[PDB]
């Protein structure tokens, strides 16, 4: 049959979000609050096109908007967020229910400053 | 590093089985208005060592077996299944953190009747074979209420994960919402491991035809199963407080509760006469099994009528 | 007690699932770039290995349709070392 | 992999202790003798009742095998159907025990 | 197809030819029949898990339960034969030649 | 060697079947079927069917083969067996050697010689197991299947008590 | 109807307890007010990704942000 | 047996056949066959003698082997098609295995070696159930997979069943073994026309069920299980000899009787399809069936074998057996040939 | 008297204390001073392998936070 | 006979387990959902005799999605040629197929 079409290695380069899983799970709810629109354009494009090759560019917008999410944490509230994701990172199941007061301090700092 | 973890599991299992014999003889001593062994060690602490060194240099019985291979494989399967029941136990962290550790323990305890069956068939005495068939029928009888009580309890847990069963009991012991299942569970674990008032292998037992070494191996597999089922009942009904930053609070707490429950086994074997065989078959098939089915229906329909269905994860 | 605490556990489970739902577009995009990276690397190594073979078409799909087919485990890890193969194909099953 | 290492370690310790227990007093020399049981040489009479309790176990164990996905099945969205079929399986297990009762099947192993 | 399917099908054929060629006992025939069932269980399970076909995960359990019930029925027949002749030998079952 | 592990387990599976299809005695045959059930459970467990492999233990081995060994112990108490065993083992090793020297074979169907790790999926199923959810759907979706299985088990109890009565 | 009940509670208390617990387990989910909340919780537990919709222009009941007012609400689950 | 338990068990047999008929899923086909076997086992062990236990053991072994081959065919269909619909099979290995499994369930030759044994071991009402109701499920499964059946395999099974069921009944004096070899030959006739026109397969199945039920109902009413016991019927009740005469002349395909109705229509659907040799061999082989039917009519109806003295006592008592539908079955199994184009109701 | 049994019970209790305490110490040793990551579900394993790939030392327990991104 | 009671009474006894493309719990897709959807929507209503020869492309793509015969044959081909070139010494594996390149995400 036909030759399969794959994008080049230069097309797939983007600045990666090089953080751990607990760093993501700690800031997950503020990410879902603040990075709604490019993520939903991407997942709508991903369920409609049914092809990752048609969803590269929108995917980069995801990886463009997550980093702008984290820089704005790194500028303002890097210490309460680090103190929070470390406590999330200790647990094996990574519970939220073990870490409510660092969550309260981080959400206080986010609500005030951002 | 992990082999160190397996050995630090299974060597203190064997030492706890060793000193369980001393604890049993001392507690049955004082409950019978006498003393247990206190001559050999200081307060008797060298009695299991003396017992083991005596048994391992006793002459073999040198019997004629119908099969060499099953006569060898019955203590092998006995020790293997008796030691691998310990590995999913969350105390506070299990050796093998598996998703279906409850079902693992139920299946491996169901496989332990092949040791009774093979070690009774391997003896040439047909009366020993009758004793083995009666003991296997006893054990597979009480496995039914093991399975159904275990299912009815884990309807309030959410999954077959043993470690989630601590997170379940952060607010109450699970003996409070399910005490009839708890008391039938305790008697059913008492009748699995051939423990009094259900030890009809004392009366010809199935393993009266083995040497003193292999009889010590069957005996220590039996006691590993006793300590294990008491730890499993402790985790499953009497679950302790768990601090993720100080795990030894959970370890000391479930240890004290499991010791009190094993001492309760010892305190039950020194209190009651033995059931007759049809009387414990009457206890299972006509008393424990109707209540177990009724409470199974109640614990199916109970989280639905209360809107208290536990999470899967 | 189990009524209150299982209702609380359902609320906590819904919270963790919403964390996963907030994270899924990023992880999906990274997974897409991951598998397209691996297929492009496998395509270039197929183009530099399958040169002597007569009548060979590099990157010829085995399907008649032009639709995207989800790549198999041997399509991504077919040309890598045994450690990456074992870690990717039995990692979650053999994890404890 | 850690599980297979654990199983192999437990089987190795079991095999090593069985090898010790069968072969450490073979170093002893002690003696030999003749060494020729309530029943002497009569063959085992077949008791039908032990077979009946074995098959009754097997049938109720298959019914338990059906009942095992109930903690997972409680999470469903078709809860009226799920509750009906759960109570129906436990009711048919009860009907199996009632028929096992009233036909004197649980007798002399009651 | 896959390589494991060759071994599971060859296991089914081995247990078939064991079940199709009796030696002496009826119990050995029932054991070969349950080995056939075991190989069918493993083969159905590998297909249903391999394809991620979700609803057929309740299929092998059914394939277990019925067939295991079948085995119970077979054991009962064996016992009845062993209550007539004293052994479970398949050469005792030859009255229906006449 | 390790990437072929499921294949390796399947080899032991077939070896175990020649253990009891040769029919040495019903008790060694039951032992061979127990070992076969253990390694076939290992085959199932290495795909992610944890519940189904534990049903092989709990219900097949620990539930039914107990009753086989139990009935056999109370209802029973060569060179053909050995020749059958070596013939089955040699046919299995010829199959192994063919499909390992060719990476492709065709006995009745065409079989690849690579490891069966290649045919897996490169995705995750989230916060469940797909196999556990497909078994949980026995009560919500599988109503008729539960009805006919419960009726067959009730009738199984009835039929066993009728035919073991002798009257 | 009651002398029989005292009779069977004297002779076989285990079976009276068994049929009473099974009878409650059958009839009592139909009588409880909280059986509705079991379904309302078990459908509100999001195992899947809530795949968004293409905004044509007439969906006033579908939000465009998770913190919009319109859409399904789980304040009943917090309050109960 | 308790009459309630007998009713529940016969409803379980019927429910198993209905689940084989009405279901669109292969696992439910297999469940229906398992349920049918599991419930028919007490009907065979109704009288509790060693011959019924041997017949039940042989029936269990053959039907269990057949059900395992059936599940292997279903599983290979799941391999090569990924689906469970009860329709054509997507692999000739699955087609061969399912045709073999259904042949073992029908007792078609060379898998016929259980049918004259098991029918001899069990009572006449249980033999009636085995030879009539137990053919309805596998002929339905063969009816639904006929785009997949290899023509050579099913025709080999058909003609081999006809010849072996022809030569089998010539040596038999037991009535149940005669009816069993008659069963094998008529199953060969039903499967021979299956891939050409399966409406004639259903027609032969219905006419066969009517004639076999007539003969077993006459045997039950007269309590005759051997040839020589059937020979005493003229002195006990003479109308039964006329009925076994007309029914055995029906079953041999003799016109104007309705047992000529299937095979003629079968020939009528095979000479359409350029097959002249095969229905000619089938027709010539059916004369063996007609020969041992004529043997039974010579022993029962057309002569008077000598009876015993004690038959004089049995003159003084009427038959009180519930001969259910015996006049209806005897009319329908003889006088139905003028209504031959009724077969279109089976289309 | 009855307190004579407490040495044997104490030795048995120490032997029951050893496996869980030791496996807690070994889990905290092998995982960067933290608990072992519990991966019962496929998503937890995907996040764990993503940690292993972003750590840069092929150990999932090296947590990279905001100091890693710009 | 196929007495279609389920279509007559309108009940759904067992159509739900019948195909992979049917409704699954928690919307879990099968690995060949698109291929079987194309094969069934090709072959619906046109009868089996037309469906065996007019839907051959869809069914062959779906069958090769099922068993992966052509894909594993192609992987045998590429791996065999690669191993021959490594044995001859004419090819080297790259750094990313030796496991030394700090993977993507
Ligand atoms: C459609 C297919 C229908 C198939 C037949 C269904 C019924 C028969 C099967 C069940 C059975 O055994 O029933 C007993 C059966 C008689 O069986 P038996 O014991 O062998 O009969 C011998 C003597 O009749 C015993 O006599 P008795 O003295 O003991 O009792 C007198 C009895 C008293 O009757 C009553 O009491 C009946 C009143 C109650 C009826 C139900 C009420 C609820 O009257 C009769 O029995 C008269 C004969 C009835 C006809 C029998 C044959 C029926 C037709 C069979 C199919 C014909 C198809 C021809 C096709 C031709 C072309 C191919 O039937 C009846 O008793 C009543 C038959 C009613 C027929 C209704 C037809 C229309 C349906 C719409
Ligand atoms: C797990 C943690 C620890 C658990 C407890 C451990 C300490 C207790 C140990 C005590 C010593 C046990 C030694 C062995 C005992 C063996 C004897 C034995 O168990 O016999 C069982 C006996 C058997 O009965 P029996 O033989 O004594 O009586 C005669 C019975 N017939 C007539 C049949 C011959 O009792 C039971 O089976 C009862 C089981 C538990 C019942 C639970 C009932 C719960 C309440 C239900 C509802 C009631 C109210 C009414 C309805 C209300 C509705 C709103
Ligand atoms: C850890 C749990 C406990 C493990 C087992 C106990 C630990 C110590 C094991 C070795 C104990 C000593 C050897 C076994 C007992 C010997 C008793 C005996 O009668 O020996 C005489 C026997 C033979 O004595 P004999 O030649 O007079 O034979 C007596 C029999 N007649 C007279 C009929 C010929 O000695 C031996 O067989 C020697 C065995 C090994 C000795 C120790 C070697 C080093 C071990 C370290
Ligand atoms: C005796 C049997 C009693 C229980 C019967 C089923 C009760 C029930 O709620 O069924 C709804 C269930 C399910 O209905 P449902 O409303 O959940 O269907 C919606 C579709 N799904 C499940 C995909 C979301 O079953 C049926 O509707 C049909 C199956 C049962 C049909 C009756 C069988 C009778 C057998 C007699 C012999
Ligand atoms: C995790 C915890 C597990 C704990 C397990 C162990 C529990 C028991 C702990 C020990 C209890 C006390 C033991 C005391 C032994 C007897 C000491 C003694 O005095 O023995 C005297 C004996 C003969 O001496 P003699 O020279 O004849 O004296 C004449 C004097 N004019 O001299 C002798 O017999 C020689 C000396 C023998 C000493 C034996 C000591 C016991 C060994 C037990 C093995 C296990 C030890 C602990 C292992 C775990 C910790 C590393
Ligand atoms: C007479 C012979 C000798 C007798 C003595 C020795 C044999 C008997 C005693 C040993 C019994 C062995 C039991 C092995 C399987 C136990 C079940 C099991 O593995 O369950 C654990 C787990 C499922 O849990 P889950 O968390 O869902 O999976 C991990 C994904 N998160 O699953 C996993 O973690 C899967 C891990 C990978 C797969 C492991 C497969 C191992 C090989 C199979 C068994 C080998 C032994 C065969 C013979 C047994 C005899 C009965
Ligand atoms: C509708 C919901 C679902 C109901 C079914 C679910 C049941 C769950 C529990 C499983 C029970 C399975 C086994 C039951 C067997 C019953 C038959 C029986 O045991 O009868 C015999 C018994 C007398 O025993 P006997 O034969 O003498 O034995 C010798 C030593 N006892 O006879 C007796 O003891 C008399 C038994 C009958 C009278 C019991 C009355 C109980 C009343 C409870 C409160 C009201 C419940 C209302 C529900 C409907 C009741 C019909
Ligand atoms: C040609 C068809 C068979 C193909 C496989 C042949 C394997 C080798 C066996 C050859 C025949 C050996 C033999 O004597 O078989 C007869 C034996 C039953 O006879 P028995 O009563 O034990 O001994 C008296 C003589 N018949 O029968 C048996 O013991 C049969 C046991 C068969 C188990 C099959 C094992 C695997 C064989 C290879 C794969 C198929
Ligand atoms: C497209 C096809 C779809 C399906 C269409 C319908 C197919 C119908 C197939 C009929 C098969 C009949 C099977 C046998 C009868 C079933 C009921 C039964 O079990 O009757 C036996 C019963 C047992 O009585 P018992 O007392 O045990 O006998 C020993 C002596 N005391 O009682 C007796 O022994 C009493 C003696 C007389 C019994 C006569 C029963 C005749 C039933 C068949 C009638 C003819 C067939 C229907 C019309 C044609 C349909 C194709």
């Amino acid at each position: 049959p036909g030759i399969v079409e794959l994008p080049s290695l230069e097309d797939l380069k983007v600045q990666e979000v090089k953080v751990s899983s607990s760093v993501l799970k700690a800031a997950a709810h503020h990410y879902g609050a603040q990075c709604d629109k490019p993520n939903k354009e991407f997942m709508l494009c991903r369920w409609e096109e049914k092809d990752p090759r048609r969803c590269l560019e929108e995917g980069k917008l995801v990886n463009q908007c997550a980093l702008e999410f984290f820089r704005q944490i790194k500028r303002h509230c890097a210490e309460p967020f680090t103190e929070y994701w470390t406590c999330i990172d200790y647990s094996g199941l990574q519970l939220f229910r073990r870490c409510r007061k660092e969550q309260a301090q981080f959400d206080k700092c986010v609500l005030d400053k951002l | 590093m992990f082999m160190i973890n397996v050995l630090t599991l299974i060597i203190p299992i064997l030492l706890a089985v060793a000193f369980l014999t001393l604890v049993e003889r001392k507690v049955l001593g004082y409950m019978q208005f006498r003393k247990g062994p206190n001559v050999v060690g200081p307060y008797g602490l060298l009695q299991p060592i003396a017992d083991a060194i005596k048994l391992f240099i006793k002459e073999p019985l040198r019997p004629a077996t119908s099969s060499i291979s099953m006569f060898i494989l019955a203590p092998i399967l006995a020790l293997t299944l008796a030691l691998t029941m310990w590995i999913p136990l969350p105390m506070p962290y299990p050796l093998i953190n598996m998703n279906l550790g409850v079902l693992f323990m139920l299946a491996m305890s169901s496989l332990a009747v092949y040791s009774i069956l093979w070690s009774g068939w391997a003896s040439n005495s047909k009366y020993a074979l009758i004793g083995a068939l009666r003991a296997v029928a006893q054990t597979i009888s009480y496995e039914v209420t093991l399975a159904i009580i275990l299912l009815s309890v884990l309807l309030m847990n959410g999954s077959f994960t043993l470690s989630t069963l601590i997170i379940t009991q952060e607010q109450v012991w699970l003996i409070f919402p399910a005490w009839p299942l708890a008391m039938m569970w305790f008697i059913s674990t008492l009748a699995e491991t051939n423990r009094a008032p259900f030890d009809l292998t004392e009366g010809s037992g199935f393993n009266v035809e083995y040497a003193a070494g292999p009889f010590a191996l069957f005996f220590m597999a039996e006691y590993a199963n006793i300590i294990m089922m008491n730890i499993f009942t402790t985790t499953l009904f009497l679950g302790a407080f768990h601090n993720p930053y100080m795990p030894e609070l959970y370890t000391i707490n479930f240890t004290i509760k499991s010791l009190l429950l094993s001492i309760t086994f010892l305190w039950i074997r020194a209190s009651y006469p033995r059931f007759r065989y049809d009387q414990l078959m009457h206890l299972l098939w006509k008393n424990f099994l109707p209540l177990t089915l009724a409470l199974c229906m109640w614990h199916v329909s109970l989280p639905i009528l209360l809107s208290s269905i536990p999470p899967q994860t | 007690s189990m009524m209150r605490w299982n209702r609380e556990r359902r609320r906590l489970q819904i919270e963790d699932f919403e964390a996963r739902i907030a994270l899924m577009p990023l992880l999906q995009a990274e997974k897409d770039r991951r598998v397209l990276q691996m297929l492009r690397e496998n395509l270039e190594e197929e183009a530099t290995i399958m040169k002597d073979v007569p009548g060979w078409k590099v990157g010829e799909s085995v399907f008649h349709t032009t639709r995207w087919v989800t790549p198999m485990m041997g399509e991504l890890y077919g040309l890598r070392t045994g450690e990456e193969i074992l870690s990717s194909t039995y990692g979650f099953i053999w994890y404890t | 992999m850690n599980l297979m290492i654990t199983l192999l370690t437990n089987f190795t310790l079991a095999t090593l202790l069985v090898t010790i227990a069968f072969w450490l007093p073979q170093l002893n020399v002690y003696s030999e003798k003749t060494s020729p049981d309530p029943m002497g040489s009569a063959r085992l009479p077949f008791s039908m009742k032990f077979f009946l309790v074995a098959i009754t176990f097997l049938l109720f164990d298959l019914e338990i095998a059906l009942l095992l996905p109930l903690p997972w099945a409680s999470q469903t969205t078709n809860l009226n159907t799920m509750l009906t079929m759960a109570l129906l399986l436990i009711f048919l297990l009860a009907v199996s025990l009632a028929y096992e009762w009233t036909q004197k099947g649980l007798e002399w192993t009651e | 197809m896959s390589l494991v399917y060759m071994n599971i099908m060859m296991a089914f054929t081995v247990s078939l030819t064991g079940l199709l060629m009796y030696r002496s006992h009826l119990m050995s025939s029932l054991l070969c029949l349950e080995g056939m069932m075991l190989s069918l269980f493993i083969l159905a399970t590998l297909m249903i898990l391999n394809s991620h076909f979700t609803l057929a995960s309740m299929m092998p359990i059914i394939l277990l339960v019925f067939a295991a019930c079948e085995a119970a029925l077979g054991l009962s027949l064996l016992v009845m034969v062993s209550n007539t002749y004293g052994t479970d030998y398949v050469q005792n079952l030859n009255l229906l030649q006449c | 060697m390790m990437t072929y592990i499921v294949f390796i387990l399947s080899i032991i599976f077939v070896m175990g079947f020649v253990g009891f299809s040769s029919k040495p005695s019903p008790i060694y045959g039951g032992l061979g079927l127990i070992v076969s059930g253990g390694v076939g459970c290992g085959i199932v467990l290495n795909f992610g069917g944890s519940f189904l492999g534990l049903m092989v233990f709990l219900i097949y081995l620990g539930g039914m083969m107990v009753v086989f060994g139990y009935t056999t112990a109370m209802a029973t108490e060569n060179k053909v067996v050995l020749g059958t065993f070596i013939t089955g083992l040699l046919m299995e090793f010829l199959m192994v050697y063919y499909v390992l020297k060719d990476k492709e074979v065709e006995i009745v169907f065409k079989f690849n010689g690579m490891g069966d790790w290649v045919i897996y999926d490169t995705g995750d199923s989230g916060f469940f197991s797909e196999e556990a959810m497909g078994i949980a759907a026995l009560y919500s979706y599988g109503t008729w299947l539960v009805i006919v299985t419960g009726w067959s088990l009730l009738i199984g109890v009835v039929v066993i008590m009728e035919i073991t009565r002798g009257n | 109807v009651a002398a029989f009940l005292k009779n069977v509670w004297a002779k076989e208390p285990v079976l009276v307890a068994s049929f009473a617990i099974a009878g409650l387990a059958v009839i009592l989910p139909t009588l409880s007010p909280y059986t509705k909340y079991s379904l309302m919780i078990n459908r509100a537990t999001p195992y899947n990704y809530p795949v968004p919709l293409r905004d044509d222009g007439n969906m006033p009941d579908v939000p465009s942000h998770p913190q919009d007012p319109q859409g399904p609400s789980l304040e009943w689950l917090k309050r109960l | 047996m308790n009459p309630i338990i007998l009713i529940i068990i016969l409803m379980t047999v019927m429910l198993g056949t209905i689940i084989v008929m009405i279901s669109t899923h292969w696992l439910l086909i297999w469940i229906g066959f398992e349920m049918n076997m599991l419930a028919i086992i007490p009907i065979m062990m109704k009288k509790h003698n060693p011959r019924a236990t041997e017949a039940s053991t042989k029936y269990f072994l053959t039907q269990s082997t057949a059900s395992m081959l059936l599940m292997m065919a279903i599983i290979i269909n799941l391999m090569f098609s990924g689906q469970w619909t009860v329709m054509k099979l997507f692999n000739p290995m699955a087609s061969m295995l399912m045709t073999m499994a259904l042949a073992m369930k029908l007792g078609m030759a060379p898998f016929h070696f259980w049918v004259p044994e098991v029918t001899q071991g069990i009572p006449l009402s249980s033999g009636l159930i085995l030879l009539t109701w137990q053919k309805l499920a596998p002929m339905s499964v063969l009816y639904q997979i006929l785009p997949s059946i290899n023509l050579d395999l099913i025709l080999t099974l058909s003609i081999l069943s006809i010849t072996i069921g022809g030569w089998g009944g010539l040596n038999q004096t037991q009535l149940r073994k005669i009816m069993a070899y008659s069963s094998i030959a008529h199953m060969g006739w039903m499967t021979a026309v299956l891939l050409y026109n399966p409406t004639m397969t259903l027609l032969n199945l219905i006419i066969y069920i009517i004639m076999t039920s007539t003969m077993f109902t006459l045997f039950m009413a007269n309590s005759t299980t051997t040839t020589l016991s059937l020979s005493h019927t003229w002195n006990k009740a003479p109308i039964m000899t006329i009925l076994v005469l007309i029914t055995l002349l029906s079953m041999g395909g003799l016109p104007p009787l309705s047992g000529f109705m299937p095979k003629w229509m079968i020939i009528q659907e095979m000479t359409k399809n350029d097959s002249i040799i095969l229905p000619t061999l089938m027709a010539i082989t059916a004369l063996l069936n007609l020969y041992f039917y004529m043997r039974l009519t010579y022993s029962t109806a057309l002569t008077m074998f000598p009876s015993t003295n004690n038959m004089k006592m049995k003159w003084q008592f009427p038959t009180t057996k519930r001969m259910t539908l015996l006049p209806t079955m005897t009319v329908l199994s003889t006088m139905l040939l003028p209504l031959t184009p009724i077969l279109s109701i089976l289309e | 008297m009855w307190f004579e049994v407490l040495p044997g019970i104490a030795v048995m209790g120490v032997c029951l204390f050893i496996p869980g305490m030791a496996t807690a110490r070994i889990h905290r040793f092998s995982n960067g001073g933290r608990e072992k990551r519990v991966a019962h579900y496929s998503y937890q394993w995907y996040l764990m392998e993503r940690d292993r790939r972003v750590s840069g030392v092929n150990r999932y327990y090296v947590s990279k936070g905001l100091e890693n991104i710009d | 006979p196929f007495f279609d009671v389920q279509k007559k009474l309108g009940v759904d006894l067992d159509h739900w387990m019948t195909i992979q493309s049917a409704e699954q719990p928690h919307r879990i897709p099968a690995r060949c959902h698109a291929f079987e959807k194309e094969w069934i929507e090709c072959a619906h209503g046109i009868g089996s005799i037309r469906a065996e020869k007019e839907c051959k492309i869809e069914f062959e793509d779906f069958r090769e999605c099922l068993l992966r015969q052509k894909t594993m044959k192609r992987l045998n081909a590429i791996k065999r040629q690669r191993d021959k070139l490594i044995k001859e010494g004419k090819y080297t594996p790259p750094p990313h197929h030796s496991g030394q390149e700090d993977l993507r995400p």
